[PDB]
């Protein structure tokens, strides 16, 4: 994947939610390295499921950062403590 | 300039003129011509060379 | 000591994160505070916010006193920023039945002209017939018989007597100090004279098929550029559709001929014929009967 490629995914299930003019979507596609897009889905999803939580309707710029936090996992790994050697 | 910025421009001229067509058309038709160009905010000669195109 | 955008900001950054759903009775009591910090700071969107949260909790709990009460209260001060009639009028709707049940008439009589306030400033709705007869109406009293025939006023109405009618009698119209807010009576004259022109062209249209263009200008009590705009607007919004003819001058009802002709309004003819055979069969039995004996 690439930075800027990855865009039409990101920014497509983006066009299909409520955002904030103050939130980020730049910082989803810098940390995120070869996402498909069933996991990319589950992104936009967790952020909503922040908006909820904190009662909001709109997606603001922390519930962007706090469904990044959850979605870190990607591979079926224990924490970092992987490739033992 | 630039013939891809130009070409791009008559595209919007024709998508904003066409939101400004569909204004007239929405309520019943058979009204002025004096009248249409007014509301479109273009000369008379233009109105008509624009909308007999489309 | 002054401060007003300040005060707001520090109950919404507490009050959000401090309660941990455990006591519902101060909780409840300041979030309905907490909404009108917001007024004063001028937020609509901070109380609309709040008002998804506790307002569907607060149904399925048991109806309270000073609580209910607040309720009713924020959901008209929240119509500042919005300028919606119509949604106020559903809001209004738990506190007609709270003066007529709970409470007596002495608080249910300017309550009722309130609420009809917000009908007749209403843009439209599926709603509007349902509360012509509403439940509790028909007590006999002046102030009730007042507001409705305002509702269905709306039908004979030609706007000769529209600015008479407010100023004679206004209770709600023109000097209201309750349930409203503002600087001046503007938002009284702009308010309702936009609505009763809607809503005066809709029965026009179900009345008149074909009328002149030029008597109709004299009943919306508007010039040329005027009633273009009110005409432009129902028919982009999709509320009525009409003929109107600039050059002609001639402003017709478009009856729609999708009906296909004779594969519908034939039906019509039928009916014109169709009662003949059942009366003959009521007057063969009762005509031998009275003339034979």
């Amino acid at each position: 994947r690439d930075r800027r490629e990855r865009r039409l995914i990101f920014g497509t299930i983006a066009s299909k939610m409520s955002l904030a003019p103050e939130a980020d979507l730049d910082s989803l596609i810098i940390r995120n390295d070869s996402l498909s897009g069933a996991v990319i889905a589950a992104i936009m999803q967790e952020a909503g499921l922040r908006a909820v939580r904190k009662n909001r309707y709109v997606i603001l710029q922390s519930d962007l950062e706090e469904a990044y936090a959850t979605q870190v996992k990607t591979d079926n790994t224990v924490d970092k403590f992987d490739f033992y050697k | 300039g630039d013939e891809l910025t130009r070409s791009h421009f008559n595209a919007l001229y024709d998508t904003l003129l066409e939101s400004n067509l569909c204004k007239i058309i929405e309520p019943f038709e058979c009204v002025e011509i004096s009248h249409i160009s007014k509301i479109i905010g273009l000369d008379t000669q233009q109105v008509e060379g624009k909308l007999s195109q489309m | 000591e002054g401060k007003i955008d300040e005060a707001a900001d520090i109950l919404c950054e507490l009050q959000v994160e401090t309660y941990g759903s455990m006591e519902m009775s101060e909780k409840i009591q300041f979030i309905l505070e907490q909404m009108e910090l917001s007024i004063l700071k001028g937020d609509y969107s901070q109380a609309t916010v709040l008002s998804r949260k506790i307002l569907k909790k607060t149904f399925k709990n048991p109806k309270y006193e000073s609580l209910k009460l607040e309720y009713y209260n924020l959901l008209v001060k929240i119509s500042l920023h919005k300028r919606e009639y119509l949604e106020v009028a559903q809001y209004l709707q738990e506190i007609y039945q709270t003066d007529a049940i709970k409470s007596d008439e002495a608080k249910w009589k300017p309550v009722l002209s309130h609420i009809v306030y917000f009908l007749v400033l209403s843009p439209y709705g599926n709603l509007q017939n349902d509360l012509i007869h509403k439940i509790q109406n028909d007590n006999n009293l002046k102030k009730l018989e007042s507001q409705e025939s305002l509702v269905k006023l709306f039908t004979t109405n030609e706007l000769m007597r529209w600015p008479i009618v407010q100023k004679t009698y206004e209770p709600v119209l023109n000097e209201d100090d309750l349930a409203f807010g503002g600087e001046a009576n503007k938002h009284h004259w702009e308010d309702l004279q936009k609505r009763v022109i809607e809503h005066n062209l809709r029965v026009i249209s179900e009345y008149y098929s074909r009328i002149t263009l030029l008597r109709l200008n004299e009943l919306l009590d508007l010039t040329e550029s005027q009633t273009e705009t009110y005409i432009s607007d129902l028919v982009n919004q999709g509320i009525i559709y009409a003929k109107v003819n600039r050059p002609a001058k001639i402003v017709n009802f478009e009856k729609p001929k999708n009906s296909s002709q004779l594969l519908n309004e034939w039906s019509h003819n039928v009916d014109e014929l169709l009662e003949h055979i059942e009366t003959i069969g009521h007057l063969i039995t009762k005509e031998e009967i009275m003339h034979g004996l």
